[PDB]
Formats: structure tokens, C-alpha cells, sequence
């Protein structure tokens, strides 16, 4: 039998029990670690049976990636070292 | 050391701000750039470890390599041209597809998101499993498995001269929280005539010293040894709801089993609590029914009464009592009846606001 | 006949004790295992029923069989060895992500899971209609398709030795329930000057006898014949919001149409009931339009007065009259506007109770 | 017209109505059937090409399954034969 | 001109009513059906426009047919006969199943259904990118992309003599609405004793005219130049949180951080404001610490007294002074603290309707 | 600083603040375009190698496109030209 805060005998009264208590677990992040997603996949040994379709692609992905990368550069321009005081 | 722009900025939360800064001392360097984007050209993996000697390694990934290196490659010499191209066409598209929902206008700040490994699954291929175990996971227990799909990611370049993107990750390690601990609640039902109530209490809460606080399990899972959770899981409770779990009866509300309803008993502290009204409860050792006084709403079997019960058909064996004898409904204070469907609390609230606005004007004409 | 140690094992839900007697009931016995780990040694299909005479059919599934069968062995001769063990294991790792999703830490309780068969689909090889039809399913009428469905799987052994996983099922039959009769619910709105409100009710209730039910529409699909719920759909009403629906239009809540809105008119017993304040509504077989009396809210259009109208452009011939004649506004008693947003109910209630706190303060002083 | 309960004609003087009425069906279970879920597949015309990926596949699946195998074997060393009292 | 028979359909919806004039105006006449099942008949592509002079272009859509294209043909010389059956019987089961999904019971009207083009992604084919570009979306810019992704489809026409699916779509275009802007709020905590708050506003409202709305975000993107909507997004507000937007600071209620929380800064009109007694603010300038006042609860920091702070670490120049000098928190009147998951709001209710109806039992007695 | 409706200042006293405005757009469908779900594929150059699959998919199909087609003709059969008055 754990007590404490909470009144087990009353509630037990309307019908209400524990049935497990744990310990309580939260995640920090710490460290870095460079991870890549390389768009442009290898194809030299498909001998330019590709072409359309990888220039293709390759236009569909520049209106996603230009957004991005445009604020990354608005951000990082506004990121100064500190003796320009 | 460097300084934020505040003026120029002028808007920004503190998780943008603090996930600027992360990205200026996380990016590479504008000559690791020319590098990475050179040996991104020359290889020819799935998943490499990109590692020049002094810089740190780079995990690279490509997320159709696998495809044409394992089924377009080894068809050169047996399928045309236009039929290679057409195969390699479809899967771009279903990539495109993907990277459009992950990184394009649905995401709401890029600069500031921390994407999931999990939400990266298709963009690094279909499967995270190799990638997290060049990064050290071995898959060998379930609280590594766990940490592991803990780790979230941040945008730190986006290369439209060559088509890559750089994310930086960090590795979540558990921190066990000093004084909190969860607790999971659980209902019984009981009898008021033939009507079937059962009170309302969170199915989880927080014990954090003096404080009881409601508890979010959405982002956590139950191992053995402790609640492990990515997101913040405690809130606010309010006064009121703490009383009803401190000991307060009254402050408790309770509602109907308006339904079928499968909890009227449970095994706790080797004793049945059954509201044996509801359902047959029978003495296993001496034969004899269980009933239950029809002005009390519960009853508490343990050993002293009867050392194996059956119960709705089950038989357990019970221990020596650790709750007492079921008391009087009459001493039994019980709260408000309620109903937790969003809409009928907006019309009860409504019409409780009505009736307050009206109690201000004749309490005016009698004072 | 078995007995549960309830002192040892102490504490336990009435599902969780019933899943484990039922574990005991289901669970293959010792030696059917060792027969069961041969049987499956030797076999080599995607699905296979395992008959044993004396023993009853199991129905054996293996989720990359077909992969493997289909697509590695007749390319043996074509590709390298290397080859072969990459595409499958491209495959062995996607399936193992399946089955961490589904058997991993987040399954809370394995032991009384029960896990729909569509849960299952992926870990069964990505499709389900052949292993149905193993089972005698057909596909041939829509309520055995959603009978199918509802079937549920219980675990009752893991073997760590030859790595399986035996599940029980059960077979979903329909059950009508007596009484109990699912209403659909659908408002039109209303002018009060130029604003446009509706009363706010909700879009399922069921009543049984003289009660008024809620009703979660979640779990069911919505047959011609009747609503097919997978789930206890029945939730408690309150008082106030029952007599809402018994006639009391004080007792309903309403709130704007604050934006965009479709539902101005609408078709019920051959007749229209349209908000002619808020669209055009003419009378095709006269010419003439119909206005709103501007004391009134709706008007209830029949062929007494217009055997064909025009509404909103639609033309619609309507029947002989089923609602009366629009009273006038000052002749229906409106309840309180409100509004859903949780965020908007937290801050009124807050509100009202602290003016409630103060109001027997101020009861003191005058008693 | 169908009638009961709800109050058809004072909900449409707020411009409610009923648009339509079923009864209401639930689903039972009975009976039993196994089903086996086989995680090892059949590699032998494959002649041992597969052997590592068979072999890393099959310790990845030990760490999911043996917390199920122990919580099943918990459960039914609490559930003896009736004459045990 | 047509007209709907009322008395005959007895009961719609305006959705239904306006979905079936369209479905009549919109379905394919009965021999442009025997032209499009003999032009379906003879073509093998999986994506085809079928152009017939007169008529307009019916873009047909066959969802496996790349795979037979270019999976099964190819291998029809190198495998038996069985296995390219087995293989596509694979395929086909999986696309039932999809069908199934979308087409079958679960389908609750499918008369006045309107499903989205993502929705169809599987029945087409897995994709909507090729489809998309043969109807003229280019994919070249986020604003065609996002209208593209509005395309809604309503069915016309099932047919069972050649199994296929009529469907007609419609264009998405962009309307800005008049006087609607849309304001994203954002909350810091501040520290009673050591008790940390914040107020308690919604994510996103909308100002329209002299009206705050709420505002549903779920169907928006949040676009540079404005929100694009596929929904109505706009939502009543109740007059007391409308009143707190308004400056009333007594109407705003309040909530503890429980937790943890990562807002105890914001960066807004070139200024800091801060808790600084939960967090260290320094001037980087001057090199000295800011103390709140302990009967302050924020600190507002600007050039005026310090151009460059330093804050929880982190560094930032900040502008010439927008928001005055803190004010005791004896010149603030606070609103009621709350609590925001639904059982407290349920709980608290019920206790405040009981209190309630007590209030009008001593309000006989004293009148 | 932009001003309105909302009280920016006393807000602020109490830690809210405004991080950024929109306009408000919404969708409209005008015009008509149709498509059609081909669900029997082209398989005669698969001489006749996957009849019963196709058989069963083609069997499996009626279920759920009767009661759709059921209910569109049930609506159109409503839907008569204006003079029948
Ligand atoms: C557990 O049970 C009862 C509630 O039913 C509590 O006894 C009440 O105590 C209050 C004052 O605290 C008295 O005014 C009431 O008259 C009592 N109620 C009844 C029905 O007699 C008891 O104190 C509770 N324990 C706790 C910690 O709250
Ligand atoms: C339907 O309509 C009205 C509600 O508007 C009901 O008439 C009211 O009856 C109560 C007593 O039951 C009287 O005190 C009110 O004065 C009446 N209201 C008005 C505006 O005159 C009528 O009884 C309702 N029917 C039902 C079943 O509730
Ligand atoms: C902004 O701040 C305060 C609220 O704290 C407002 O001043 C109050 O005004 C009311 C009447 O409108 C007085 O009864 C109160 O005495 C004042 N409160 C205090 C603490 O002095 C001020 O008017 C607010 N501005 C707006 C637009 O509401
Ligand atoms: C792709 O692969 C080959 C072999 O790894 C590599 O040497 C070559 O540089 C790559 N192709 C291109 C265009 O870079
Ligand atoms: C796999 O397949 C063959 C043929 O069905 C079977 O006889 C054999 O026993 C199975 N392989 C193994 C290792 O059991
Ligand atoms: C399928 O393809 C061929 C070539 O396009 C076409 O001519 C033929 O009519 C189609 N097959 C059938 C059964 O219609």
C-alpha cells in the first residue's frame, strides 16, 4: 500500500482506484551531428535514360527548395559577431 | 560570440530566436559546403559516412539510390531506354511528393521546426534502421529503441545549386524528473436504483510534492521502469478537481453508463471491489451468493469473507482486507451528475452565464 | 476450472482478468506447439491453413513469403548474391518496423490488446481479403464486408525459439438493440436583423424510451438497414440538453454564422423550411417572390401557397403542408448564444464562477 | 411523419429537423480461430545468399518479442486448476 | 432548366439538393457513355486525355496499369504463367482494398461527397503529379501548388457493365475576402511569487470590421502574401473574450506553466520583453544584471536603458523604445485562473450549476 | 506598429503580443472537367495469364459500385424537366 497526496480510501469509496504509478521520464537533445538528404540520386550507370525524368524532378524540387533556403540567408544576415556595437 | 539583429528582426519568438542562433554555430562552413558538395557528386550509396579527416563525418542519404541500384541497373542490358527512364520517373515523382508535404508550405517556420526522425522515414528511403545504427543504435533494447525516436532535426542549409539539404540532429538522453510520479485511475461503476454511474477522474495523473497535476500521455510511452516522454506531459489542474482526489467526495463528478460499460469490478490490493448489484457475485468456498445491500453501492470482498470468489462468472482467489466493509450510501457524499459531450457543456454553460447575469439584477432590488 | 491469484498478482481491470482466463482458454496447449513449430518449419507460402486432423485448422501467414517467392527465387540464376540479400533485406527491415509499431512498448497492455484485423494488415503481408477468405469471408454483401472487419485479434503465445506470434480471433456478429433508435440532426439558420444564427444541437442523438442519448458516430458506418457500430456508441445527455430536444427552444444554445455558411434552406416532409431573409425565394408556378416577413426568422414553404418554388436558383415542386405557417419571433422563446471554442468555454466559465464566488458573499451580508 | 421523444415542430421553429432515423446494431464475438503470425520466412532456394540480413533481422525481433513472451507467461502462473484452495 | 421532385425525395440537404441539380448537369449523356466505355476499352495507358472533336477531353485514369506496363510485360518471356497471374493478383487485391476504402460504406453520402485530390491518390495510381500537369499545374510556384491541391472531385457516374467511375471536378480559385486579417497571438509567462503564468488567448483570431472572430487554422497554410483556406476558417467569439482583445485585462483568464515552458522571452517591435526573474537578463553593454522588480512581473527592455541585453544566453541588439516601463502588478487587474482539459471544465461546471441552483432557493427566502 | 481592433497595449501588459498578420483567402470551384477511374486495366498482352485474378477483382468491384450506382440513379429519376407542372 503507497499514500500520499492522493486519498485512496475516499476515492475507493465512489468507486475509484490506482491501478500503477511510474516515475516520470522527459528527453533532453545535446550534441550535434550533420545528416544530409542528397536529393540528386547517382545515375551514371543508367547511361542518360533518365534525362526527362531527372530534369524533371529536378524543376518540381527548386520551387520547394527556394523558399527555404531564402530564409535561412533572412535569418543568418541578421546574425552578427558581437563587436559591431 | 554573436549578436541577434533585434531592430532588423523586430519579431521573433523565443524558440526562433534560440533556433537562429542554433543555426549559426550548426551550419557548415561555407568551404565544408564546397567540400560536402563534391563528395555528395562522386558517391554512389543509399547511406554513406562521409568522412574527411578534422571535419566530423557527415551521414549522407539518397533516397531512390537503393531502387536503381538494386533493380535499374542489373535491367540495363535487358529492358530499352525509354522503359528505365519511365521506371526511375515514377519513383521521382513519389519522392517529389514527399518532400512537397515534408519541407514545403505546410511547414509552418522551417527555420525553427524540429522534424522527427520518424517524419523523415520517406525522405531517407523508406526505413530509418540503418541510418540510426551508423549513428550508433543498436536495436538491442527497448529503451534505446525508444531514445532513438526521440531524435529530432533542424535545417541548417538548403543547396539549390546542387539539391541537398543539410539538417543537424541532436541525441536525446532521459531525464528522470526529481519528486513527480504518474499515476493511472481507474473506474468501477455503482448503483443508484437500476442506474449505472461511475465518476470522472483523468485516467492519468501527476503527484509533483504538494501539487497534483493533470497529466498528457499523448507523447509518452509506459516502460517498465518510468513514463519516458518526448513532449512536456504535465498541465494545470484545477483546485476543484484536486480536492475530489484528495479525499473530497463531494467535489468529484460522476456520470452515467448510459451504454454497455465492461468495469463493474477490478482486482486491487488483492481485494474485488464489484458493484454486485450489476452482476452475480458468489462465494467459491462456501457456495453461497453475494448480494448487495440495496442501499449500498459497492462491495469490498476480501479473505476474511470469503477466501475465493467467483465474479461474473470469473473465480479469484482474494487476500486479507485492505478496504473496509462497504458504508451506507446515506454516508456517502456524492457530487454533481455532468455530461462530458463538448456541445451539452456549451448549453449548460450558457444557460448557467444567463441565469448568473439575471441573480445581479434582483440582488440589486434587495439590497 | 481455473482459478486467478488475486493476492499475487494483486491488482487488475476486469478486461485485463478476462483476457488472461481467456488466454488460458485459448492459448495451444504444450505439445500443439511443438507441432505447430514443425508444421511451420516445413511449409513456404505467404498463407497457408495448417490442418492437423484432431486438432482444429491455424491459419499460418508469413508477411515476406510472397516477396521472396515472387521476386528473389526467380531471379536466382540472373542476379549476384550479394544482390539477393540486399533486396531482401531492404524488405526484412520495413517488416520489422511493422511489427515494433505494432508489438513494441507502445502497445500498452499485450496481454488484453485486442487488435483489429485491419491493425494487422501489413504484419499479414499488406492485404487482408485473402486471409478473410480463408476464414470463409467472401466479399460478396457489404454487411458481411463490415462484419468482416470488426474482427479482433487477442495474442496468447510468442515464441522466442522459432519466432512466431500466435494470435485468437473471435467473429464479429450483428446485434439490434431493442430500443434504440439513431436520430440524424441537421439545422437550418435564421435572421435576426442581418445576423444569421443556428441552434446548436448535435448532428447524432438516440433515444431509448423516454431517454435521449448522445451518440458518438466515431466507430459506426451507416448501413440502409441500420448503424453499425464496432464500439459502445451511447454516451450520457444532460438534463437541460434533453429538454432542448423535447421542445424547449429556451432550453437550446445557438451561435453565428460568423463566416461562410451553407445551410439556409432545407427539404423535410415535402416541404421547404428556408431563411428568405438570407436568399432569393420565389414562386415559379406565380412569378412572384417570396419575402420574409422581417418579424419572422424562417418561412415554410408547402403547395397550398406555392406548388413549385425557386430557391437560391433551385426549382423544386414541394408536397402539401407539413409545418405551419412562420409565427412571429416575439412568439418563440430563444435560448443562449454561446460559443463552442474550448478556449471560449474556459474563459466564461472562469469567469462565472468567480462571479459565483463573490455572489455569497454578498448573500451573506443581506441574510 | 414519425413521432416520440424529440419534439419535431417546436425544434423546427428554430430551424431544426430530422433527416433521418436507423436502428442500432452492435458487434459480438464468439468462437475461436488461431492465427500465426510466422516471422521466419522459407530462404532455402535463396542458398544461403540472405544469411546476414536473415541473421540481423531475427536479433532486431528478439528485443520486441521477449517483453510480450514474459508479461504471457506472468499471466497464466496465476491462473492454477480450481482445487489449488 | 430542370426541377427536383420534393414531394417524391421527401427530405435533403441543401448540400444534397445542390449536388444532384449538379450531378444532372454535369453527368455525361446517355451516349457519350457508349462512346467513352468503347474509347476506355481499346487504350493501355495508365494516364490518357481521350479527345473527341465536339466533346471535351475526359482525362481517364488506369490505377495499375504502369505496373502491368512496366512490370509484367517485360517479363512475359522469362516467367511462368501462374506467376505473372500471382503477381498481379497482388496488385489488384491492394487496389480493391483501396476502392474499398474510399468508394464503399464508409462513404456516408456519396451523392454530395466532394473528395479531394489527395484523397484519390491511390486510386489513380499512387501519384497526382502527372495527372495534375495533363489538367495544366506546372508545379512551378507554391500558390499554383496549393490551389492544385483544392481540387475536389463529385461522382456522376458508376458504371457496372464495364467497371469504371465517372467523376467530375472543378477548378480552385483564389478570393481574398474583403476586411478579414488574420493575427497569430503569442504569450510570456510571468512569475507571481515563484508561480509562473500566462494568459490564455487562442493561437489564431480574426478581426472583421468591429468583430473578433476565432479562427480555425486546421485547413490553412500560411502563405507569405496571405492564408489560403479550403475551408470556411471563421468562428464566432464570445463577447467576454472578445472584451479581453479589447484591453480588458480582467476578462483574460490564466493558467499556470505546470511544466516545463520555453516562453519566458519574445522579441516584438524591436523590443525584449521578459520574465527576468525566471530567467537572467543582462545588459551587455553596461555589463550589469536587470532585476525585475518583484512587484513587477515583466521587464520591458529597449535601447533607452540598454541597446544590447543578453538574455538566458543569448544575445540581442534591440530598438528604441515601443512599450512602456512595467507597471506594479497592483496596477494590473488579472482574470481568473482556469484550467483547460475538458474533464476539469466538465468538473468545475458541475459544481458551479449545483451552486446555482442552490443561489435561487435562499433568493426565495430572503425576497 | 499597426493598430485596430485588438488593444495591443494592454495586452502586452499581461505578456501577450501579436507575431504577425494575414490576409485571408479562401477557395472557390467554378467550371467542370471530367475524369474517369478506368478499373478494368489492359491485359491482352498478358495472354490470358491472370483470368481468375482479373475474375475476382472484377467480382469483388460489384459490391461497392451497385449501391453507388443505385443511389445516383435513385436521385436523377427526381430530376425532371420544368413542364411536368
Ligand atoms: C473522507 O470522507 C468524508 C467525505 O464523505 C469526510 O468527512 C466530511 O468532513 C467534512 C469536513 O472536512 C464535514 O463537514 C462533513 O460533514 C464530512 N462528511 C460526511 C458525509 O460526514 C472525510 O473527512 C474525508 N476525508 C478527507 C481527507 O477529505
Ligand atoms: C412548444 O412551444 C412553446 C415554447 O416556446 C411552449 O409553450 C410554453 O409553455 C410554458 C409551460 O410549459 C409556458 O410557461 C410558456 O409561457 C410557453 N412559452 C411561450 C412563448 O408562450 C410549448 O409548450 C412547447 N411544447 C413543449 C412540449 O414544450
Ligand atoms: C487598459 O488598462 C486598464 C485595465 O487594467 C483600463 O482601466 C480601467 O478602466 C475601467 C473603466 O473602463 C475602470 O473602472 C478601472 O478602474 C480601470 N482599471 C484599473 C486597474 O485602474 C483601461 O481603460 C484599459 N483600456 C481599455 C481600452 O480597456
Ligand atoms: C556515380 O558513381 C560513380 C561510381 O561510384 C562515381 O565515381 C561517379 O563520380 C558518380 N557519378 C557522378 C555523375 O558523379
Ligand atoms: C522450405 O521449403 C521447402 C519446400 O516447401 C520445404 O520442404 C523446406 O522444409 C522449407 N525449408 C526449411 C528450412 O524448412
Ligand atoms: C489493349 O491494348 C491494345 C493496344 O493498345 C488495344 O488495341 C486493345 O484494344 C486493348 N485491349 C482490349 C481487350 O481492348
Amino acid at each position: 500500500t503507497p499514500t500520499g497526496q492522493i486519498h485512496w480510501g475516499n476515492l475507493s469509496k465512489i468507486g475509484v482506484v490506482g491501478i500503477g504509478s511510474a516515475s516520470y521520464k522527459v528527453m533532453t537533445r545535446s550534441s550535434h551531428q550533420s545528416l544530409v538528404i542528397k536529393l540528386m540520386p547517382n545515375i551514371t550507370l543508367l547511361n542518360n535514360c533518365t534525362r526527362v525524368e531527372i530534369a524533371e524532378y529536378r524543376r518540381l524540387l527548386r520551387t520547394v527548395l527556394e523558399p527555404i533556403r531564402d530564409a535561412l540567408n533572412a535569418m543568418t544576415q541578421n546574425i552578427r559577431p558581437v563587436q559591431s556595437v | 560570440g554573436v549578436v541577434l539583429a533585434g531592430a532588423a528582426l523586430g519579431v521573433a519568438t523565443a524558440a526562433q530566436i534560440t533556433a537562429g542562433i542554433a543555426l549559426h554555430q550548426s551550419m557548415l562552413n561555407s568551404q565544408a559546403i564546397d567540400n560536402l558538395r563534391a563528395s555528395l557528386e562522386t558517391t554512389n550509396q543509399a547511406i554513406e559516412a562521409i568522412r574527411q579527416a578534422g571535419q566530423e563525418m557527415i551521414l549522407a542519404v539518397q533516397g531512390v539510390q537503393d531502387y536503381i541500384n538494386n533493380e535499374l541497373i542489373p535491367s540495363m542490358n535487358q529492358l530499352s531506354c525509354d522503359l528505365i527512364g519511365q521506371k526511375l520517373g515514377l519513383k521521382l515523382l513519389r519522392y517529389y511528393t514527399e518532400i512537397l508535404s515534408l519541407f514545403g508550405p505546410s511547414l509552418r517556420d522551417p527555420i525553427s521546426a524540429e522534424i522527427s526522425i520518424q517524419a523523415l522515414s520517406y525522405a531517407l528511403g523508406g526505413d530509418i534502421n540503418k541510418v540510426l545504427e551508423k549513428l550508433g543504435y543498436s536495436g538491442g533494447d527497448l529503451l534505446g529503441i525508444l531514445e532513438s525516436r526521440g531524435i529530432k532535426a533542424r535545417i541548417t542549409h538548403v543547396d539549390t545549386e546542387s539539391y541537398f539539404i543539410v539538417l543537424s540532429i541532436a541525441y536525446p538522453t532521459l531525464s528522470e524528473i526529481k519528486g513527480v510520479i504518474v499515476h493511472r485511475l481507474e473506474g468501477v461503476s455503482y448503483n443508484i436504483g437500476s442506474q449505472e454511474w461511475y465518476t470522472t477522474v483523468p485516467k492519468y495523473v501527476a503527484t509533483q510534492g504538494y501539487l497534483i497535476s493533470n497529466f498528457d500521455e499523448s507523447s509518452c510511452t509506459f516502460m517498465p521502469e518510468g513514463t519516458v516522454c518526448s513532449q512536456n506531459a504535465l498541465y494545470p489542474m484545477s483546485p476543484l478537481l484536486q480536492e475530489c482526489l484528495r479525499g473530497s467526495t463531494k467535489s468529484c463528478a460522476r456520470t452515467l453508463v448510459s451504454g454497455s460499460f465492461g468495469n463493474r469490478f477490478i482486482l486491487s490490493q488483492g481485494n474485488l471491489i464489484a458493484n454486485c448489484a450489476s452482476i452475480l457475485c458468489k462465494c467459491y468456498t462456501t457456495g453461497t451468493i453475494i448480494n448487495q445491500d440495496p442501499d449500498k453501492i459497492l462491495t469490498y470482498i476480501a479473505a476474511d469473507h470469503c477466501p475465493v470468489v467467483e465474479v461474473n462468472g470469473v473465480t479469484i482467489q482474494v487476500g486479507s482486507r485492505r478496504y473496509p466493509d462497504a458504508v451506507y450510501l446515506h454516508r456517502i457524499d456524492l457530487g454533481p451528475p455532468i455530461s462530458l459531450e463538448r456541445l451539452d457543456v456549451g448549453t449548460n454553460l450558457g444557460n448557467a452565464i444567463a441565469k448568473l447575469e439575471d441573480a445581479k439584477e434582483l440582488l440589486e432590488s434587495s439590497d
